[PDB]
C-alpha cells in the first residue's frame, strides 16, 4: 500500500512518514487538534507529491521575463 | 509467518470441501439438503471472530438459511456473508469496493434465480434496473478514490473526495431520494430475499461507518426527504410491499438521525429491534401476529420499537438538533396512521390459516414465537444496556 | 453511403484533434492566470503581516 | 509558462473526466438499450482504471496497477451477468413487448 | 513425390534469403547483434546515458 | 493486512494505541532519514579532495580530452 | 515523442541534443527500447496493402446487373463465451506468478488460487455443463 | 559549466573488476556518504574523488593495454553486455592489466 | 528504417504464403499416388500467382442486402492482423512478446464473426458462431501452455520475460506432452483437419476471398514459427517448412471431428491437461 | 509530440461516438476501437503487461459476449422510434456541464499536472499480489466463483 512500482517505496512515502510521525508523537486528544502542529509535514508531503510552489516560482520567473520583453526591446 | 491467519485458511479449505460434498450430494438425486446447510451454519460460525457486531451478523445469517433451499443459493448467501463480514474490517477503499461489489453481485444473482411462477420476470427486471443503477454508484466510487488517491498519495480517507464516497453509502442504504431501487426491489422479489436485503447488509455498513468512518460534511438533507417520502409514500401506497420498502426508507432515516447526532448506542439498539421485527415480518403465517408487528413499528410504549425511537429521540435532544428532530416527530405522528391500516387489515378480520399438506407443518412457528417476544425484551432496554 | 460516412468520420476526427487543445490550452491559461494572482496576494499578506507583526 | 509534460498530464485528465461522463450520462441520454448500457458501464470503468494506472505511474506506486487488475475482474464479471440477465428478460417478454430490451423509451 | 520437391525448396530458400536480408537491413539499423535482447529498467537507462553522453561528445568535438 | 484490520484489546493493559497505518508500515517497508552534512566537514573533504588532485593521485573530471 | 527537458537529457546542454533526438532514427538500442512503435506502421502499412487489394476489382473487372447475384446462397455459445471469460482473466492473474522467482508461500497462494478454479469448473463438470448435447 | 562525464557503459562493464580492487576507499566513503545525507551538495567531495579515481584508472588501462581493452569493450557493446558471450576477450584483458598487483 | 525493415519482412511472408498453397496442393497430391499442379508453369510454379491474377480481374460481388462497411473490414482485419502478428515475431524487442502474439491472435476471432454478421446467408451466421467457439475453446489450452514455457524462461540479468532472443537452443525434451498439446491446438486454430467441420465466407469473391486465404496461411506460418520458438529450439527455415509439411500429413490421413466432439475435447481434456502440467512445472521449478 | 496528444483526446470522442450512433453494431464497434486505442495510451504511462490485459480481456473476451448477444437479439428497429423519438436534452445538458466545462473535476482545485511515464515492473507487481496482497487475490478469486456459479444457474432453459 506505500510499496514502489518500479523501486522498493514510492517516492513521497518517506516525507508521509514524517507526517505520521509528527501525528504520533502528540498528545492531543483529537486528531484535528493534533493536525494543528504538523502542518509543516503535511506542506513539504505535499510539495513532495504535487510541486505546486516549484511550479509557481517557475511561473513567476516567466511572467518577468515576458514583461522585460515587451516593454523592453532596447537597441544596440 | 503465517500462523496468525488459520481463520484464511480455514475459510478457503472450507469452500473447497463444501463445493465437492455438495456435487457427491447432487450425483445422489437427493431433493433436500439439510446437511449442507448444516455445513454451512458450521462454516459461518468457524469464520467469524470474537466481537459483538461479527457474532450478531453470524447469528442472523445462520437464522436466515432456513428459509433457502437449493444449493447455489447457500453459496452465494456465504460469499456475500464473506463481503458482509470483511467489509466491517475494511480501513480502506480498495476492500471496501471489492466488499461492495460482491455483495451487489450475490445479490443480483439470486434475485434471478429464486422467482417462480408468474412474478419470475418482474423480478427478473427489477433485478436488471438495480444493476444499471449499481454500476454507475460502482464507478463513482471508483472515480473519486482515484482522485482521492492522486490529491493524498496514500490511502487515508481524508477531504473533500469522502463527500462522494458518503453518498455512495447512502445509496447502499436505500436513502431517499436515491431510494427506488429498493422500492422496485420490494415489489417482485420474493420474501426470503427481501428478508435478507433488509437485515445484514444494513447492519455490515453501519459497522463500518462506526468503525473507520469520518467525513467533514452533513447528511441532514438526506434525513429530510428518507422521513418525509418514507412516511408519506407509505401512506400513500395501497400494495403492502409498497407500504413496507416505504416505511423502510423511513426507519433509515430514522437511523440517519442517530448516525448525524453521533452517538451510535441508539442506534446500534434501533438497528437491532428493526432487524428481530424483520425476521417476524416475512416469516409470519399467523396474520394476527402481524399487528404486533404494526404497533412495535409505530413505536406504542410498552413494546421494544418505543425504546428504539425513544433513545435516537433522547440523544437527538441532548445535542440540541432540533429542527431534524421536528421533522422526525411529524413523521412518526404519519407513520400510526398506516401501521393502524395494517392493524385494521390483518388483526380485526376472521381468522383462516391453511394446514400443511405436503409435510413441513408450519416450519418457522419456532422462530416467529421466538421474536414476538419483543414484549419481553424492555426490561433490559431501559437499563444502560447498550452502551 | 459507405463514402459520406468515413468522410465524415475523417472530419469528425481531425475536427477534434485540432479543437480540443484550444479549450485544454485556454484552461491552462485560466488557471496560471488565477494561480499568479493568489501568489501576488499572498505577497501582499505577507508584507502586511511584516508591516504590522514587527 | 508551461512545459510539454504539463500539456500531457492536463490532457490525459481532461480526457479521463469527460470519458467518465460520457460513460455515465450519454447512452441514457440518447435512449438506448440495455446492451449499450453495460457498454457504457464499461467506458465508466476504463476511464477508472486509465486514472489509477496513471496516477500509480505519477506516484511510483504499486497501489493503481492492483485496483487495475480488480476493476478489470469486477467489470467483466457484472457486464457477464447482466447480459445474461437481459437474454433471459428478453426471451420471458418479447411475445408482448417487441421492445423490451428499452426501457428508456 | 518429385513434383513436391520444388515448392518445398522453394518455401526454404525464400525463407533463407528473406531473413539474411532482414538481418542485415537491421543490422544496419542497430549496429549490434542484440538489438533484440530483453532490456530492465537498468539496462534502458544505460543505454539512453550512452545515447546522451554520445551527442555531447559530438557537441563537444565540433568546438575546438 | 493491506487493506484489513482486526482490533483486540490487551488482556493485561501493557500496550499503548497508535495509528495501526504507521505501526504496519514501520514493519513492513521502514523508514529512511538523513541528516545535513556539518560544514566544516564539507570544507575538510574539500580541501582533502583538492589536495589529491593536485599532489597527482587523483585523475580528471572527464575521460576525453 | 521527444524530451522537452534537461534532466531528461541527462543534463547536456546545446541545441545539437535537441535537433538530433527530432530527427533520430528509431534504434531498439538508443533511446527507444522496448518501443511497441513498429506495431502501429505494420498496422498502417498492412491497412493501405489491403485497402489496395479491395479497390483495385472495381476497376479492372467486368461487371453485371442482376437482382438474384445479390442475394443470398442454441445457449452452449453463452456458455463458452463466459467461461473463456472468466478463465482468460485467471489466466492473466496466473502470468505475473510466472514471471517472477516465486518463493514457497507464493506457490502456496497461487495453489489455492488455482484449488478454487479447478473446485468451481470440477463441479460444472459434475453437473454435465462441459457435456454440449444443447 | 564543466562537463563531467564517467566512461561508457561498455567500458565501465569491462572495468569494474578493477574499480573495487583498485579504487575501493573511494567506493566506501561514496557509499557511506549517500548513506547518511541526501543532499548531493553535501556529499560533493567524495562524488568528486569517485569520478576522479574512475577516470585515472580509465586513463591508466588506455596507456598499458589499450587494444586489449578496446576489444573487449567492443565485444560488450556487441552483445547487449552479457558477460557470457566474452570470456575469452576477458581473459585476455585480464592477462595483458591484473586485477590486483600482482608478483608485488 | 522501420518502413523499410517491415516492407523487406512483408515480401516473402506473401511470397511464403503462395508457395504454402502451392505445396499443400502438391503434397497432398503425392500421399493420393498423383501429381497436382504442373501445368502451369513450369513444374506447376506459377499456379499461385495465376490464382492470384485470376482472382484480381474477377467481379467483385457487393451484396445489395448487408452492410458494406463491415463486409469490406472482416478481410482487411484478418489480412492486417497476420502482418501485424508477423511484425511482433521478427521486428520487436519486447519483454512479453509471446503474450503480444496471443493478445494479436486472440483479436483475429473479429474476422470470422463480422464476416457472420455481414453477409445475409442463414447458415453463415450458423458456421461463424462454431467457428469462433471451436477458437476461443483452444485459445484457453494456448495460454495455459505459455504460462508453462514462462516459468523458465530467464535472460542475462535474471529477469523473467517472454522474449524470444532469450528463448534457449535446445530442444525442450522435458516438455514432449505439452508440445503435441501445442500442435493439436496449431490445428484447431487455423480450422484445419481434424477440426475443419465449420462456410463463413461463402459470400466473398475475388481479392476479399484472396485475403483471407492469405490471412490463414499467415497465421499458419505465424503459430509454426512460435512452435518452433517454443519447443523447438529456434527459428528457422527448415523447422517451417518441416512443420508445414507435418500439417499437410495430417490432413492427408485423418477425418474430421463432429462440433460437440472437438468441444468436449477441448474442454476436458486439453484445458486440464494444459492447467495439470502447469501446476507440475511451477512445482519444479521452485 | 501531435499524434500522441491526439490518440488521447481520441479516447473522449470514441466514448461519446459508443452512446451517439443508432446501430448497437456500431456501438460496439466504436467501443473496440476505443479499447484498442486505450491500450496504446496506457503503454505510453510505460505499462507494457497491463495494456496486453486490457487488450486480452476487454477486446478479446467481453466485446465477443456483447457481438454475440447483440447479433442474437437485435432484430433491426433502428427506424421503430430510434430515430424517430431523438433524445434528451436534459441529459446533453448534464454531459455538457460536468464533462465539458467540468465544474467538478478529479484535480479539484489544481488545474495543471505533469504526466510522467512509468516503468512498469512484473517482478514487482509479483511479489505484490502474492505477498502483500494476497487476500485480495483470494477475494477476486471468489467474485470469479459467484460469476460462474451464477451464470451457469441463470443460463435460460
Ligand atoms: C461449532 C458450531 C456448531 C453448529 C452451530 C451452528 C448451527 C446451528 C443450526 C441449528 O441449530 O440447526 C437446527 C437443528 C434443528 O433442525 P431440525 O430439527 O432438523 O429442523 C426442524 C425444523 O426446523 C422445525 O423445527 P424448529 O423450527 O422448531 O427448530 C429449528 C431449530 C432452530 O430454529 C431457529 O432457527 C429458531 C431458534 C431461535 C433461537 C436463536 C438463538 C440466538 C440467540 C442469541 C443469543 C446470544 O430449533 C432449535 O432451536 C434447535 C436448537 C439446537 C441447539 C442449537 C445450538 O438443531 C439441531 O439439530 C442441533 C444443532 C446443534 C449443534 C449440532
Ligand atoms: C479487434 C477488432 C479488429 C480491429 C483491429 C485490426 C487492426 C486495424 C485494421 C484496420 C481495419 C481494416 C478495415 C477498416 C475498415 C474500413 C472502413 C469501412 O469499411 O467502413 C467502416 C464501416 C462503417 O459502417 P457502415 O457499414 O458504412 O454503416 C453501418 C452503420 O449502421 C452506420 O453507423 P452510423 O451511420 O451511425 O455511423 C456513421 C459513422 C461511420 O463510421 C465509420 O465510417 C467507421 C469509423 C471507423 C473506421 C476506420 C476506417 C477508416 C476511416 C477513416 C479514418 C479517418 C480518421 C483520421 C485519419 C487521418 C485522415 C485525415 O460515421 C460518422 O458519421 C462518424 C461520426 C463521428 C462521431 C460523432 C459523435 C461525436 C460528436 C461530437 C462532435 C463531432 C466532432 O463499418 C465499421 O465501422 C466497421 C468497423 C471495423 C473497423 C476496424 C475497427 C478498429 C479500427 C482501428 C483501431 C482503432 C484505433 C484508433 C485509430 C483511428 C481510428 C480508426
Ligand atoms: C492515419 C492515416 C495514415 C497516417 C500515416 C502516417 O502517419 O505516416 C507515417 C507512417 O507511414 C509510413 O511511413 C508508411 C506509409 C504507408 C503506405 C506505404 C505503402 C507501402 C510502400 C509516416 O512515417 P515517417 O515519418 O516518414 O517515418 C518515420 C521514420 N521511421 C521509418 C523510422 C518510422
Ligand atoms: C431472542 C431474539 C430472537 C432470536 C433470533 C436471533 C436473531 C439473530 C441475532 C440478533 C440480530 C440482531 C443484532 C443486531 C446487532 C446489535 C448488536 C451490535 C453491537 C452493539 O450494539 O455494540 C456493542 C454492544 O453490544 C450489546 O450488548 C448490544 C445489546 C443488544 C442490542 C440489540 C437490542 C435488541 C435485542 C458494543 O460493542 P463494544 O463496545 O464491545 O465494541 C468495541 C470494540 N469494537
Ligand atoms: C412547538 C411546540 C410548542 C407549541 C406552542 C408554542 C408556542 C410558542 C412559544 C411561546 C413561548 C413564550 C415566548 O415567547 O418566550 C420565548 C422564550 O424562548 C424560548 O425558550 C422558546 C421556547 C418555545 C418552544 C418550546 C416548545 C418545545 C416543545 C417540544 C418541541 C419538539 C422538540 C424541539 C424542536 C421568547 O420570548 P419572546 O421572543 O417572545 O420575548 C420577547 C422579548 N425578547
Ligand atoms: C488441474 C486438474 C484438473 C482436473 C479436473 C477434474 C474434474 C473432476 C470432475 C469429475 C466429475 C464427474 C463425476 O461425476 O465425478 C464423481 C465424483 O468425482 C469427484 O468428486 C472428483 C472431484 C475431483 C476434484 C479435483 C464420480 O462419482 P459419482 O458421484 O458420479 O459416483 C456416484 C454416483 N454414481
Ligand atoms: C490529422 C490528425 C489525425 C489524428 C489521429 C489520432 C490517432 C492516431 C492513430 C494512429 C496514427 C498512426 C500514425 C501516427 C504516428 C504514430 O504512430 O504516432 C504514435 C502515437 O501513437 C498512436 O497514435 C497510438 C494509436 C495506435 C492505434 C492503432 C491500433 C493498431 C491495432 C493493431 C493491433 C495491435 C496489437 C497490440 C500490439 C507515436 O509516434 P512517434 O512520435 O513515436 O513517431 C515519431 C517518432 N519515431
Ligand atoms: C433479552 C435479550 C437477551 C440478549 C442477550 C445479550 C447477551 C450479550 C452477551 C455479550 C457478551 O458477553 O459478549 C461475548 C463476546 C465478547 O466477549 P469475549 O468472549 O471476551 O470476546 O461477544 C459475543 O459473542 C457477542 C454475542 C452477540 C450476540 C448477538 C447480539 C445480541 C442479540
Ligand atoms: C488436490 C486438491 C487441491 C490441493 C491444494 C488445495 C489447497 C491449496 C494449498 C494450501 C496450502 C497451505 C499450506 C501448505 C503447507 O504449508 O504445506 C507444507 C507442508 C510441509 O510438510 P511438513 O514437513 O509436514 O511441514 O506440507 C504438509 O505437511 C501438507 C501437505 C500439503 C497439503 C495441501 C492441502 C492441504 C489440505 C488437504
Ligand atoms: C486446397 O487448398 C487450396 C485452396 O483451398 C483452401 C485454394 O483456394 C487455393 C487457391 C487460392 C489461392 C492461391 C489464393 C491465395 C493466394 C494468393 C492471392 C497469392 C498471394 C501472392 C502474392 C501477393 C504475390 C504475387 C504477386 C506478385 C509477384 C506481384 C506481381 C507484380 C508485377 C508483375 C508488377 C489453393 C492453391 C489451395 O491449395
Amino acid at each position: 500500500a506505500g510499496m514502489g512500482l518500479s523501486t522498493g517505496t514510492a517516492r513521497c512515502y518517506d516525507w508521509y512518514m514524517d507526517y505520521l510521525k509528527c501525528m504520533d508523537e502528540r498528545k492531543e486528544p483529537m486528531i484535528a487538534l493534533r493536525r494543528e502542529h504538523c502542518l509543516e509535514w503535511l506542506e513539504d508531503y505535499n510539495e513532495c507529491l504535487h510541486r505546486e510552489k516549484e511550479r509557481t516560482r517557475r511561473q513567476v520567473i516567466e511572467r518577468e521575463r515576458r514583461a522585460q520583453l515587451a516593454g523592453g526591446s532596447k537597441p544596440a | 509467518a503465517a500462523a496468525a491467519a488459520m481463520i484464511e485458511l480455514d475459510l478457503c479449505f472450507g469452500l473447497l470441501l463444501l463445493i465437492l460434498f455438495g456435487l457427491l450430494s447432487l450425483r445422489n438425486g437427493h431433493v433436500s439438503l439439510a446437511h449442507i446447510r448444516f455445513i454451512c451454519q458450521c462454516w459461518l460460525v468457524m469464520i467469524t471472530p470474537l466481537e459483538v457486531q461479527d457474532f450478531a451478523l453470524c447469528i442472523l445469517t445462520v437464522v436466515l438459511l432456513q428459509s433457502f433451499h437449493s444449493f447455489e443459493a447457500l453459496l452465494f448467501l456465504l460469499l456475500a456473508y464473506i463481503g458482509q463480514l470483511y467489509m466491517m474490517h475494511s480501513c480502506n477503499l480498495v476492500s471496501f469496493y471489492v466488499c461492495l461489489e460482491a455483495q451487489t453481485l450475490c445479490v443480483v444473482v439470486l434475485c434471478g434465480l429464486l422467482a417462480r411462477g408468474a412474478s419470475t420476470s418482474f423480478s427478473v427486471e427489477a433485478a436488471l434496473k438495480f444493476l444499471l443503477l449499481s454500476a454507475m454508484v460502482s464507478g463513482m466510487a471508483l472515480f473519486w478514490f482515484s482522485a482521492m488517491y492522486q490529491r493524498t498519495g496514500s490511502l487515508d480517507m481524508v477531504g473533500q473526495e469522502t463527500f462522494w464516497i458518503l453518498l455512495v453509502m447512502l445509496f447502499k442504504l436505500g436513502v431517499a431520494p436515491m431510494h427506488m431501487w429498493s422500492v422496485d426491489l420490494y415489489g417482485s422479489i420474493p420474501k426470503s430475499l427481501l428478508l435478507y436485503l433488509s437485515t445484514a447488509p444494513k447492519l455490515s455498513l453501519f459497522t463500518f461507518w462506526a468503525s473507520s468512518w469520518h467525513h467533514d460534511f452533513s447528511v441532514g438533507v438526506f434525513i429530510l426527504f428518507s422521513m418525509f417520502i418514507g412516511s408519506i409514500g407509505a401512506y400513500g401506497q395501497p400494495a403492502l410491499r409498497s407500504l413496507f420498502a416505504y416505511s423502510t426508507i423511513n426507519e433509515i432515516g430514522l437511523l440517519l438521525l442517530a448516525v448525524e447526532t453521533a452517538g451510535f448506542h441508539t442506534l446500534y439498539q434501533h438497528l437491532g429491534i428493526y432487524i428481530i421485527t424483520q425476521l417476524l415480518l416475512w416469516n409470519l403465517t399467523d396474520k394476527r401476529l402481524f399487528a404486533l408487528c404494526a404497533v412495535s413499528l409505530a413505536g406504542l410504549p410498552p413494546f421494544a420499537g418505543f425504546f428504539g425511537k425513544a433513545w435516537i429521540f433522547w440523544h437527538a435532544m441532548s445535542v440540541q438538533a432540533f429542527s431534524l428532530l421536528a421533522a422526525a416527530l411529524f413523521c412518526t405522528l404519519l407513520s400510526l396512521v398506516y401501521y393502524l391500516r395494517v392493524i385494521r387489515l390483518f388483526w380485526t378480520a376472521p381468522v383462516h390459516t391453511a394446514a400443511s399438506f405436503t409435510g413441513a407443518p408450519n416450519q418457522t412457528t419456532l422462530t416467529s414465537a421466538c421474536a414476538v417476544a419483543l414484549a419481553f425484551a424492555p426490561v433490559m432496554l431501559v437499563k444502560p444496556f447498550v452502551i | 453511403g459507405l463514402i459520406r460516412n468515413i468522410a465524415t468520420f475523417a472530419t469528425a476526427v481531425v475536427g477534434w484533434s485540432v479543437g480540443i487543445p484550444f479549450v485544454v490550452q485556454a484552461r491552462m491559461n485560466g488557471y496560471v492566470e488565477r494561480n499568479l494572482a493568489t501568489y501576488d496576494a499572498a505577497q501582499r499578506q505577507k508584507a502586511e503581516e511584516a508591516a504590522i507583526g514587527g | 509558462y508551461y512545459t510539454e509534460g504539463e500539456i500531457f498530464g492536463t490532457t490525459f485528465m481532461y480526457t479521463t473526466n469527460m470519458m467518465f461522463w460520457a460513460g455515465i450520462v450519454g447512452a441514457v441520454a440518447f435512449r438506448r438499450n440495455l446492451i449499450i448500457l453495460l457498454l457504457s458501464a464499461e467506458t465508466v470503468m476504463l476511464a477508472c482504471n486509465m486514472n489509477f494506472l496513471f496516477t500509480a505511474a505519477y506516484l511510483n506506486d504499486i497501489t493503481g496497477a492492483i485496483m487495475s487488475i480488480t476493476i478489470t475482474t469486477i467489470a467483466a464479471c457484472e457486464t457477464a451477468i447482466g447480459l445474461a440477465l437481459c437474454v433471459a428478460y428478453f426471451h420471458m417478454r418479447s411475445a408482448t413487448d417487441v421492445e423490451a430490451l428499452n426501457m428508456l423509451k | 513425390g518429385w513434383n513436391a520437391l520444388p515448392s518445398l525448396v522453394i518455401i526454404t530458400g525464400i525463407w533463407t534469403a528473406g531473413l539474411f536480408a532482414l538481418d542485415k537491413v537491421q543490422m544496419f539499423r542497430e549496429n549490434k547483434p542484440a538489438w533484440a535482447n530483453n532490456k530492465d529498467g537498468w539496462q534502458k537507462a544505460l543505454y539512453r546515458r550512452d545515447w546522451y553522453l554520445q551527442r555531447e561528445e559530438e557537441t563537444l568535438a565540433m568546438a575546438k | 493486512t493491506a487493506g484489513f484490520v482486526w482490533r483486540e484489546v490487551d488482556p493485561t493493559g501493557q500496550a499503548k494505541n497508535r495509528n495501526h497505518t504507521y505501526m504496519y508500515n514501520l514493519k513492513t517497508f521502514g523508514h529512511r532519514s538523513y541528516t545535513r552534512r556539518d560544514p566544516s566537514e564539507l570544507q575538510a573533504a574539500a580541501t582533502s579532495v583538492e589536495a589529491r588532485v593536485k599532489s597527482g593521485e587523483l585523475g580528471g573530471l572527464s575521460p576525453l580530452a | 515523442y521527444n524530451a522537452w527537458s534537461p534532466a531528461q537529457r541527462y543534463f547536456v546542454e546545446g541545441d545539437h541534443v535537441v535537433t538530433a533526438e527530432a530527427s533520430r532514427t528509431f534504434q531498439f538500442t538508443g533511446l527507444d527500447s522496448g518501443s511497441f512503435y513498429p506495431y502501429v506502421i505494420a498496422t498502417v502499412i498492412a491497412t493501405a496493402i489491403s485497402t489496395v487489394f479491395i479497390v483495385a476489382p472495381l476497376v479492372i473487372a467486368p461487371s453485371r446487373v442482376d437482382l438474384d447475384k445479390s442475394s443470398a446462397y442454441s445457449v452452449s455459445f453463452y456458455l463458452v463465451s463466459i467461461m473463456y471469460l472468466l478463465f482468460d482473466i485467471e489466466i492473466a492473474y496466473l502470468f505475473p506468478y510466472a514471471m517472477t522467482h516465486a518463493s514457497l508461500p507464493m506457490y502456496w497462494t497461487m495453489n489455492l488460487f488455482l484449488a478454487i478454479l479447478v473446485a468451481g469448473f470440477a463441479y460444472e463438470w459434475g453437473m454435465g455443463a462441459l457435456e454440449w448435447r444443447e | 559549466s564543466n562537463t563531467v562525464r564517467v566512461p561508457y557503459s561498455h567500458e565501465l562493464y569491462a572495468m569494474s573488476r578493477h574499480v573495487v580492487f583498485r579504487a575501493e576507499k573511494e567506493h566506501k566513503a561514496a557509499v557511506e556518504c549517500k548513506g547518511k545525507h541526501d543532499w548531493p551538495e553535501d556529499c560533493k567531495p567524495e562524488s568528486e574523488a569517485l569520478v576522479r579515481a574512475t577516470n585515472k584508472l580509465y586513463k591508466e588501462i588506455m596507456e598499458k593495454s589499450p587494444e586489449e581493452f578496446k576489444e573487449y569493450a567492443q565485444c560488450l557493446d556487441w552483445y547487449g553486455l552479457r558477460f557470457s558471450r566474452c570470456r575469452d576477450k576477458q581473459t585476455a584483458f585480464e592477462k595483458a592489466f591484473p586485477i590486483v598487483d600482482a608478483k608485488k | 528504417m522501420i518502413v523499410a525493415s517491415i516492407l523487406i519482412l512483408i515480401v516473402p511472408v506473401l511470397l511464403s504464403v503462395a508457395m504454402f498453397t502451392l505445396a499443400e496442393r502438391t503434397v497432398m497430391a503425392s500421399m493420393q499416388r498423383r501429381f497436382g499442379p504442373q501445368v502451369s508453369g513450369i513444374s506447376g510454379l506459377l499456379q499461385p500467382f495465376w490464382d492470384g491474377l485470376k482472382l484480381g480481374v474477377k467481379e467483385p460481388v457487393l451484396p445489395d442486402s448487408s452492410s458494406a462497411g463491415a463486409f469490406a473490414a472482416s478481410p482487411m482485419i484478418s489480412f492486417v492482423l497476420s502482418q501485424v502478428a508477423w511484425v511482433g515475431i521478427c521486428i520487436s524487442d519486447a519483454s512479453f512478446q509471446g503474450l503480444v502474439i496471443m493478445a494479436i491472435s486472440s483479436l483475429a476471432v473479429y474476422g470470422v464473426m463480422l464476416a457472420g454478421w455481414a453477409s445475409n446467408s442463414k447458415y453463415a451466421f450458423l458456421g461463424c458462431l462454431r467457428s469462433v467457439a471451436l477458437m476461443v475453446s483452444y485459445e484457453l489450452s494456448l495460454g495455459a501452455a505459455l504460462l508453462s514455457i514462462g516459468l523458465f524462461v530467464t535472460d542475462g540479468t535474471g529477469m523473467k520475460c517472454l522474449n524470444f532472443a532469450e528463448m534457449p537452443t535446445t530442444p525442450q525434451y522435458a516438455m514432449l506432452p505439452l508440445c503435441l498439446i501445442f500442435l493439436v491446438c496449431i490445428l484447431a486454430e487455423t480450422k484445419r483437419d481434424p477440426f475443419d467441420l465449420p462456410g463463413y465466407n461463402v459470400e466473398y469473391s475475388s481479392l476479399g476471398f484472396a485475403l483471407f486465404f492469405i490471412a490463414e496461411y499467415a497465421n499458419m506460418a505465424v503459430m509454426s514459427a512460435i512452435a518452433s520458438i517454443y519447443f523447438l529450439g529456434g527459428f528457422s527455415a527448415l523447422k517451417i517448412t518441416a512443420l508445414f509439411f507435418a500439417f499437410v500429413w495430417t490432413r492427408g490421413t485423418l477425418p474430421r471431428y463432429r462440433y460437440d466432439q472437438f468441444m468436449r475435447l477441448g474442454w476436458k481434456a486439453f484445458l486440464p491437461l494444459t492447467l495439470a502440467f502447469f501446476a507440475l512445472h511451477a512445482s519444479v521449478a521452485i | 509530440m501531435f499524434f500522441e496528444n491526439s490518440a488521447i483526446l481520441l479516447c473522449a470522442l470514441l466514448s461519446i461516438a459508443v452512446g451517439y450512433t443508432k446501430s448497437p453494431f456500431m456501438s460496439l464497434m466504436y467501443s473496440v476501437m476505443l479499447f484498442i486505442n486505450s491500450s496504446f495510451v496506457l503503454m505510453m504511462l510505460g505499462f507494457e503487461f497491463l495494456a496486453l490485459v486490457n487488450l486480452l480481456v476487454y477486446v478479446g473476451a467481453l466485446a465477443v459476449l456483447f457481438l454475440f448477444v447483440i447479433m442474437l437479439l437485435e432484430i433491426p428497429a433502428t427506424e421503430l422510434r430510434a430515430y424517430s423519438r431523438g433524445w434528451s436534452t436534459l441529459g446533453i445538458f448534464v454531459f455538457i456541464i460536468n464533462g465539458v466545462f467540468q465544474i467538478t473535476p478529479s484535480m479539484g482545485p489544481r488545474g495543471i499536472i505533469t504526466g510522467l511515464p512509468g516503468a512498469e515492473s512484473i517482478t514487482n507487481l509479483g511479489h505484490a499480489l502474492y505477498l502483500y496482497f494476497a487476500d485480495l487475490l483470494i477475494l477476486n478469486s471468489l467474485v470469479l466463483t459467484v460469476a460462474l456459479f451464477g451464470r451457469f444457474a441463470i443460463a435460460p432453459v
